[PDB]
C-alpha cells in the first residue's frame, strides 16, 4: 500500500 | 499559468495536491495520498516554465515528492513531468517515474513509470 | 547520504549540477550544462528519502529543473528519478522525463524519456 | 484472452489495429494510422503472455511497429506494453516507445514515452 | 542494418539474444536469461525500420517478449525500443518498458522502465 | 506528421 | 526471480 | 540545442 496508490 | 496552477487539483486515483507557484518558477505545496489524515501528506516542490508562450502551448513543469514523512517511510521518491493547460477545463497532464531504493541487484526493477491527469474538480 | 549526496555531480554528457541535501529531505542546488557559462545555470530542487535504510540499499531521490533562466527559455521541464549509491564509487543512477509544452495535437509526443548516471569524478 | 483479443482496436487518437492472437503467444496484424488509406498501414507483431491467471487479472503483452512501408519511412519503431482486460468493456492499456535513429550525439533525445488505451468501440 | 543486426547479442546483465533481421523488417529469434538452459528461452519477435538513412544515423528497431515457455509464466511481458549502431562497436541501444498482468486495482504500479545496451562481445 | 500520430 | 534479470 | 544536451 504504497502512498501514491489508494489508500494509505 | 501561475496563478492558475495555484490551487488544488485532483487526480483518477483519489489523490489530491496542493500548490503554490511563486513569481520565478516554483512550485511548493503537499500531496495528499487518501482517507484525508495528516498521514498521507508529503511535501512536494517542483518547478514549471514560465512562457509561457502565441500559440496556446500548455506550460511544463515538473515535481518531486520524497515518500517519507512523520507517519511512512516508503524508500522511495515520485517525479512527475507534464503540461498544465488552463481554460474552462484545465488540467495538468503528466507521466511520472517511481523509484524505490534497491540492493545493486534489484536496481534494474527499481522504475514504474505512469501517467497522471489532475483536475480542479 | 544526506551528506554524501551534497557536493558537484558530473553525468556522461557534460552536465554538471551541484546539489544541498539539507536535513528533511530537500535538494537544492543549480544545474549547469556545458561552456561553462552562468547562461546555462538552471535551479533545480527536489527531495530524497532518508531511510535511509542495514542491507545497502541506495536511496531514492528525484529532482526537477525548468529551462528558463535569464538567458533561455526552452518552455520545458526535465524531472529525473533515480537513487543514490554511495561508497568508493558513489553514483547515483537516473531515468529522466523531459516534458515541453505543446499545443493539445502534439501532447502525444511531448515527452522524451532517458537516463543518466552521474559520478562526484 | 486469445479469443479476446483477435479483432479491431481503437484507440483515443482516431487509430486502429487489427490483430490475430495466434495459440502460443503470437499477435499479428496492421496498423493503421489515419485517413482510410492503404498508405497508413503498417506491419504489426508482438507476443501475449496467456495465463492467463483465478483472480482477473489483466493478460500482459506487447508489440511493435516500425514506421516503414511502401508509401512512408519514419525511420522509427515504437513498441506498445500494456495488459488487455476483457469483458463487457474490454480494453487494452498501454504505454509506449517511441525510438527515432539518430546520429550518435542526438541519440539521448531519440525516444518518447507516451500511453494508449484502446477499446472495441 | 539487418546483415549487421542478425546474430547474438549480450547485455551487461548476462542476457544473450540471438536474432535473424528479414529481409522486410521483421526480426525473429529468442532470448536467454541465464544458466545455459532451455528452460531460460523466450520466443521473440519485433521489427526495424531500414533507411535506414547518408549522415550515419543509426536504425530503429523494437522488440517483444512474453515471458512464459514451457518451463515458466511470468505473466508478464517486456518491449524494447531502441537503435542498432553497426561499426567496430556495434550496439543496440534501447529503453524498455515491462508490464505485469494486474488487477484493476493494481494497474496503476504494473510497469517497470529501464534501458539495456547490448553488443556482440 | 509522423505515422503514429492524426492524420497521416 | 524475473525471468528478464539474472538468473533463472 | 536543448539545455539538457550538450553544448549550450
Amino acid at each position: 500500500c504504497h502512498p501514491q496508490g489508494p489508500p494509505c | 499559468a501561475e496563478a492558475g496552477i495555484t490551487g488544488t487539483w485532483y487526480n483518477q486515483l483519489g489523490s489530491t495536491f496542493i500548490v503554490t507557484a511563486g513569481a520565478d518558477g516554483a512550485l511548493t505545496g503537499t500531496y495528499e495520498s487518501a482517507v484525508g489524515n495528516a498521514e498521507s501528506r508529503y511535501v512536494l516542490t517542483g518547478r514549471y516554465d514560465s512562457a509561457p508562450a502565441t500559440d496556446g502551448s500548455g506550460t511544463a513543469l515538473g515535481w518531486t515528492v520524497a515518500w517519507k514523512n512523520n507517519y511512512r517511510n516508503a524508500h522511495s521518491a515520485t517525479t512527475w513531468s507534464g503540461q498544465y493547460v488552463g481554460g474552462a477545463e484545465a488540467r495538468i497532464n503528466t507521466q511520472w517515474l517511481l523509484t524505490s531504493g534497491t540492493t545493486e541487484a534489484n536496481a534494474w526493477k527499481s522504475t514504474l513509470v505512469g501517467h497522471d491527469t489532475f483536475t480542479k474538480v
